């Protein structure tokens, strides 16, 4: 359950820009395949359905613990190994 | 860079943010200004960058010495107490230099917070906030791979030179499983010495991002022995490595596997979505209820084996009987449960109809009860599986397993991969005409137990493998060396030109892949659901899942195994009673057909049987589900 | 087993019949058979490019591929003459020509641009061609046309050649993803053609799109572009509604059907069953009416110039020709009818074919020769890029940028290698600028090439041997700057990891470049770029309301095929898996709604639909019927056939 945050300014642009660290929830690469989109309208439906939000996977239901699927990627985690390490 | 930074102060103050800003530019810009210097040998060079400089750092009064970088780091992960102006606790801190540690950080912000929506949302904010950082830090400090990095190393350190022009001695002979430990040794060499030395690869395989052990080796040092799409080990192994070149046989070779890992994914492509429809199908109807209590009784907790450390690892949050008598929570960490048996409160000794109560599945319940407990547990299940499933298979791997000849042979005979040779080109090979017997897959005639006469001895032979003769014996074989009186066929080995392999033998690994299908055949062939009873079943399961890497709790598997098992009486408040009630466990396609739902049975599968005929007796179920307001 | 025993290595030294595909990749000896695989799918996959160079790293097999595909070039087999040239149109005319050896008459038609299926297609060089006049002589090997992927000499190449580095840009690079700066999007164009047909009959009528109040045109002409994506739109006209509807014509209205496409006209043909009287009376379709007489003067045309040609029967005429002299004189020839479909058509139907140039985008996909997939990220500024600021080479910048983290993990060295052989390369052709000398030139190269490739170091030799002063001084100094052909074969030739080691032993001035603002020194070098077919309007969808089925459940249309809709207006189906997903958030009633008010229930859709369109935009709360659905009616008629009826509890 996502959420707009920006129209794209070119007719030609016709991609989802979607975030990084939610490419391992998706179990999805950039590989070009295409993804679905269904708009939720109803306010009543957004609150229901904000169960599959972002912040709901952060936790992992098997332990109760941090997602690391949420987490760094690992071109994320080179930088960030880099700047600690 | 002020050598002392205040870490509440600089958390509760209002400037956090261009505090944050100023200490990012900072580094982005000297990174920028200056350039990395690799010594490629055991010292490293005198590169000052900003991030390597120390700091001092107080916080709750006392100094703690960090670097630059793991304080902008610290302030990025610490904006939950800027948030609620709350001091940073001492032990809310640890090893910035450790990836591997964050994410506990995270999980003890969850539990520090009490797992509110806003600590929530804040994370969501810090892995946002990090990443930006992470991108910056990767744009100004390039990352980048090329030949001439390793062939710089290889200048400096000759022992990376040999090992990178190794080649296996084809003067000598060797078995499949010393060429795969010579693999494997030099392997760990050629990693210990990209993690010793400073090199343009240090980062990469000191982050454990972008270097996979094998396949880097694979580029760097020999290939090694390759299957083939029937899961028979290939004779010839890949000597070359890919950077040195290859051979057409290699070639050969190479592709095979290649079609065999694309047959295997579109095999799987259709066999995933079956199993984990039929599971999901079955534990949709999974719920829980807000009771303490169901009156379960503690004879009826069914038992589970302590054998090692991940049996214990899979119950957490989970309930277990002390000798006092008095249900108490399990700890992980202790090792006093290791080899013994443990009566724990089950799921699938759950006594209450309406759903399973805060007992039975532990105090994870709170956590979970938001979503549909039945369906996370099936995706936790299926979803680690088939990736392992499809990642192992299109991993080709070889797994020799070591061979014990026999004394008789390994004096008389000498054995170089599939081929087998004859010390001495004299003497005479006899097989009884009946051990020449027909191998299935093979479609020719095998013999595994020859005698051989040399002088005036007569040694007698069991081959381990079936062994197949060579064919130029072979075709002589009815012609003139068969002795009718004796029923016997006499080879002479004088014959034989030298060089020439007296037999050959197949050789198969064993693939990665079979624990992870007796997971599905435990689920699906009911071969050992209809002999083993609840307390084995779960058992198993575990093991099994130790063996596949599968992580996944014992809750989630025993609410599976527990939608799989009918109940003669069919009532849930026979557990209650004092020993376990009569059950049956099923199959999962047999589970919803023979169970009571209609709906979730006539949108599965078998349409027809179950409207013609009353073998399912579809309609006398009743019982209601979710899936009905579908219908 | 023992069977890969009979491949002897001994046998196939020096051959390259074992490869097929894999001849067009260079190092094929290093990448992995699934790389491999990628390439020869790729292969498939790829699109024409309108700048298409030949490889700067080649493996000469190239060439050949280029010669025995036959679709990209026409050769005239046997020395003809030119008898005659007629003209459809600018774009498009045919040639009547005669073999002098054979004797027999045949036929060659020129056009911009060829059509193969869907948008895909390329544009043509018809320059020899059209060079070509009445009685002019056409040789027994001559390119009469061909495509942009063969350039003047006949050298045939499948892709760019682009500067490329491994660099992390801002994490745009994660997985596999490209960024590329804007000069080598340029270079990264492609052709895309389309057959678009509109059908009008009596009942509908064509709208003054184009043109002013004295000039009406309904469609573009033949040199004119397209404006506003509309190629044209029809209006039903009746009597009753024709008083309002039909005034304002140059507008559009909501009851017109409008069909889209984009680029240029290249060809039109109208196929007519209506009385060319009353098209003439017909103002608005007064440009069919002028199309229809060009094409019967073609036709008239062809019959009087050829009648001897076909009539004589002391003469042999291609089977071509006169099929194509029989379809013009049925044109010309009275009560002549044209099915459609077998099927007689109202009124006329006209087919375009619209030609455009489309670049490269974001989400469109372009890969390397070695099973290199990526998707485009970012197309950004040039200046906006890794620039080397320290030595000779200041002021370079990369052209595209590639991920590096699982270079080694792909199995793909060939990448890495024909980088650093474009990259020495570079050096070695700044080091033969420097030389005032052109034999310090030539020997500089030649030792190059002696330390790369000796074959080619030899036939080098004996091409600069051959070639005169100045025609050896422009090779040298298009050697310079364009860059130096480097030959690695795929199989046996290929440079190696010592060979490799070397080079760089012996090059010891060459070092990593320092570029701005970057810590890490990088290797910046050329490499061969192809564009997949894959791209962000291929698999595009959007759809609100669209056609529904016969059972009133949403269902896919051909509007998109028909070019009458601008995306494809395809439903998604939610599967039983992603049903069973959506039961984890345990609102089974918010998930009816959805799958009743978006499928199942027509008043709960029409409530929906009612609800977004009048009330506040911003805050959308909507109440929904309890009526039951459709598919509910569906199940409860069929089953009631089938003699059961289920009933709650
Ligand atoms: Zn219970």
């Amino acid at each position: 359950y996502l959420k707009i945050g920006l129209i794209k300014k070119d007719y030609k642009d016709l991609t989802l820009g979607i975030s990084n660290n939610l490419l391992s929830a998706l179990s999805g690469d950039y590989d070009g395949d295409v993804l679905n989109i269904i708009p939720v309208f109803d306010n009543k439906m957004k609150e229901h359905f904000s169960l599959l939000s972002p912040q709901n996977f952060l936790v992992d239901r098997n332990n109760g613990r941090f997602n690391g699927d949420f987490d760094l990627q690992k071109d994320q985690i080179l930088g960030i190994f880099i700047l600690n390490n | 860079m002020e050598k002392t930074y205040n870490l509440n102060d600089i958390l509760l103050s209002n400037e956090y943010e261009k505090i944050k800003e100023d200490i990012k530019e900072e580094i982005i810009n000297d990174m920028a200004s200056k350039k990395v210097k690799y010594s490629n040998t055991s010292e490293f060079a005198k590169n000052d960058f900003l991030k390597d400089e120390f700091i001092d750092l107080v916080v709750d009064g006392e100094t703690y010495e960090i670097t630059y970088g793991n304080l902008i780091t610290l302030l990025i992960v610490a904006r939950p107490f800027n948030h609620f102006k709350v001091p940073m606790t001492e032990d809310l801190l640890f090893d910035l230099s450790d990836l591997k540690e964050y994410q506990n950080y995270y999980t003890t912000l969850l539990e520090h917070f009490g797992y509110s929506n806003e600590i929530k949302s804040i994370i969501k904010d810090v892995i946002s906030e990090l990443a930006i950082f992470s991108g910056d830090i990767n744009v100004t400090f390039g990352n980048t791979v090329s030949i001439k990095s390793l062939i710089d190393l290889g200048n400096k350190v000759k022992r990376f030179r040999e090992l990178l022009h190794y080649r296996l001695p084809n003067d000598e002979a060797l078995e499949f499983n010393d060429i795969e430990a010579i693999i494997k040794k030099n392997l760990d060499e050629i990693m210990k010495i990209l993690s010793e030395t400073d090199n343009m690869l240090r980062y990469y395989i000191d982050s454990g991002a972008g270097i996979n052990s094998k396949q880097f080796g694979q580029v760097l040092s020999l290939v090694g022995s390759k299957p083939d799409l029937f899961g028979k080990i290939i004779p010839y192994p890949i000597n070359t490595s890919f950077l040195r070149g290859l051979d057409v046989r290699s070639f050969y070779i190479n592709a095979l596997g290649a079609r065999k890992a694309l047959i295997t994914n579109y095999q799987q492509v259709r066999n995933s979505g079956y199993l984990t429809r039929k599971i999901s199908m079955l534990l949709m109807d999974t719920k829980l209820i807000d009771l303490d209590d169901c009156g379960s009784h503690e004879n009826n907790y069914l038992s589970i084996n302590v054998e090692n450390k991940d049996v214990l690892k899979r119950f957490s949050k989970r309930s277990y009987l002390n000798n006092n008598g008095e249900l108490v929570e399990i700890d992980i960490n202790d090792e006093s449960l290791i080899g013994q048996v443990i009566k724990i409160p089950s799921p699938t000794t759950c006594a209450s109809n309406e759903g399973v109560c805060r007992k039975c599945y532990g105090k994870l319940f709170d956590i979970n009860k938001d979503l549909n407990i039945g369906m996370i547990a099936v995706l936790l299940l299926t979803d680690p599986l088939t990736q392992r499933l499809l990642s192992a298979k299109h991993l080709l791997e070889t797994r020799s397993s070591k061979i014990d000849w026999g004394t008789n042979f390994e004096e008389n005979f000498i054995v170089n991969r599939n081929l087998i040779y004859p010390k001495v080109y004299n003497g005479t090979v006899i097989i009884k005409e009946d051990d020449f017997k027909e191998d299935e897959e093979t479609e020719e005639q095998v013999f595994d137990t020859f005698t051989l006469k040399s002088g005036n001895r007569f040694i007698s032979i069991s081959s381990p493998m079936r062994l197949f003769l060579n064919k130029d014996l072979k075709k002589q074989l009815d012609e003139s060396f068969y002795n009718i009186e004796e029923m016997q066929f006499e080879i002479p080995l004088n014959k034989l030109d030298e060089g020439d392999s007296f037999a050959t033998f197949i050789m198969d690994n064993n693939e990665l892949s079979k624990p992870l299908r007796e997971i599905k055949d435990l689920i699906e062939t009911n071969k050992y659901i209809k002999d083993h009873n609840v307390n084995e079943v779960v058992n198993y399961f575990i093991y099994l899942l130790n063996e596949s890497g599968i992580n996944i709790q014992s809750v989630h598997s025993e609410l599976i195994i527990r939608e799989m098992m009918k109940l003669d009486d069919s009532d849930r408040t026979q557990f209650k009673n004092d020993k376990m009630p009569d059950y049956e466990i099923f199959r999962i396609t047999d589970a919803n057909l023979k169970g009571d739902s209609l709906s979730r049975s006539l949108l599965f599968e078998q349409v027809k049987k179950q409207l013609t005929t009353l073998d399912y007796d579809t309609f006398n179920k009743t019982k209601s589900s979710i899936l009905d307001k579908l219908l | 087993m023992d069977d890969i025993s009979v491949i002897k290595n001994e046998d196939y030294e020096g051959s390259h019949r074992f490869l097929a595909e894999e001849l067009l990749m260079p190092n094929a000896n290093k990448t992995d058979g699934n790389r491999s695989t990628m390439f020869c799918s790729h292969l498939a996959q790829a699109v024409t490019l309108q700048k298409a160079e030949p490889p700067l790293v080649y493996t000469n097999f190239e060439n050949q591929v280029g010669k025995y595909s036959t679709a990209g070039y026409r050769k005239a087999n046997s020395n003809y003459k030119v008898i005659e040239k007629i003209y459809k149109n600018d774009y498009n005319y045919v040639l009547i020509v005669q073999d002098q050896e054979t004797g027999e008459y045949t036929l060659f038609e020129r056009a911009e641009c060829e059509f193969l299926t869907e948008h895909y297609g390329f544009q043509w060089d018809n320059d020899k061609i059209d060079s070509l006049k009445k009685d002019d002589t056409i040789e027994k090997d001559t390119v009469l046309y061909k495509n942009t992927c063969y350039d003047e000499n006949m050298n045939f190449g499948y892709g760019v050649n682009l500067n490329a580095a491994y660099f992390s840009y801002k994490n745009e690079t994660l997985e596999d993803a490209i960024v590329i700066s804007e000069s080598a999007a340029k270079k990264l164009g492609t052709f895309s053609v389309n057959k678009v047909k509109v059908s009008v009959n009596t009942n509908d009528i064509l709208l003054n799109l184009y043109g002013d109040n004295e000039n009406y045109k309904g469609f573009p002409d033949i040199g004119e572009h397209i404006k506003n994506q509309i190629i044209a739109s029809r209006r039903r006209f009746d009597y009753n509604t024709a008083l309002y509807e039909l005034k304002n014509l140059n507008e559009m209205r909501d009851s017109d059907t409008p069909f889209f496409a984009d680029g240029k006209i290249v060809d039109i043909e109208i196929f007519s069953n209506v009385p060319e009287e009353e098209l003439k009376v017909q103002k608005y379709n007064e440009q069919v009416l002028y199309y229809i007489n060009k094409q019967k003067e073609f036709s008239n045309n062809v019959y009087q110039k050829l009648k001897k040609i076909v009539e004589g029967k002391d003469n042999n005429v291609s089977d071509k020709l006169l099929h194509f002299y029989n379809n013009c004189k049925m044109r010309i020839d009275e009560n002549i009818s044209y099915t459609y479909q077998n099927s007689k058509f109202s009124g006329f139907i006209m087919e375009f074919t619209i030609l455009e140039e489309e670049p490269l985008n974001k989400g469109s996909k372009i890969t390397g020769r070695y099973g290199n997939k990526g998707v485009i990220s970012k197309i950004l500024p040039d200046d906006q890029m890794p620039t080397v600021a320290e030595g000779r080479f200041k002021g370079l910048k990369a052209d595209i940028c590639l991920n590096p983290l699982g270079v080694f993990n792909r199995l793909n060295p060939s990448q890495l290698i024909e980088q650093e052989l474009n990259w020495i390369a570079k050096f070695i052709r700044k080091d033969m600028e420097e030389a005032g000398s052109n034999e310090e030139k030539v020997s500089i190269l030649l030792d190059f090439l002696n330390r790369v490739n000796k074959e080619e170091t030899e036939l080098m030799e004996e091409f600069i041997n051959s070639l005169n002063k100045t025609e050896l001084e422009e090779f040298l100094n298009d050697i310079i700057e364009n860059g130096i052909p480097i030959c690695q074969k795929p199989f046996f030739g290929n440079i190696g990891l010592d060979e490799l080691w070397e080079l760089y032993n012996h090059y010891d001035h060459i070092d990593y470049f320092k570029c701005e603002g970057i810590s890490t020194p990088l290797i910046i070098g050329e490499i061969y770029m192809v564009r997949l077919k894959h791209e962000p309007h291929s698999k595009f969808s959007a759809r609100s309301t669209s056609f529904m089925n016969l059972r009133g459940l949403p269902a896919k249309s051909k509007n998109f095929k028909e070019h009458k809709d601008l995306y494809s207006k395809t439903p998604v189906r939610i599967g039983n898996m992603e049903i069973s997903n959506l039961s984890l958030t345990n609102e089974m009633g918010s998930i009816m709604d959805m799958l009743n008010s978006y499928s199942n229930n027509e008043t709960n859709r029409r409530e929906l639909i009612m609800q977004l369109l009048t009330g506040n935009p911003f805050d959308t709360n909507i109440d929904l019927s309890d009526v039951e659905s459709g598919t509910s009616k569906i199940l409860k008629s069929l089953f009631t056939c089938l003699g059961l009826s289920i009933d709650d509890v």
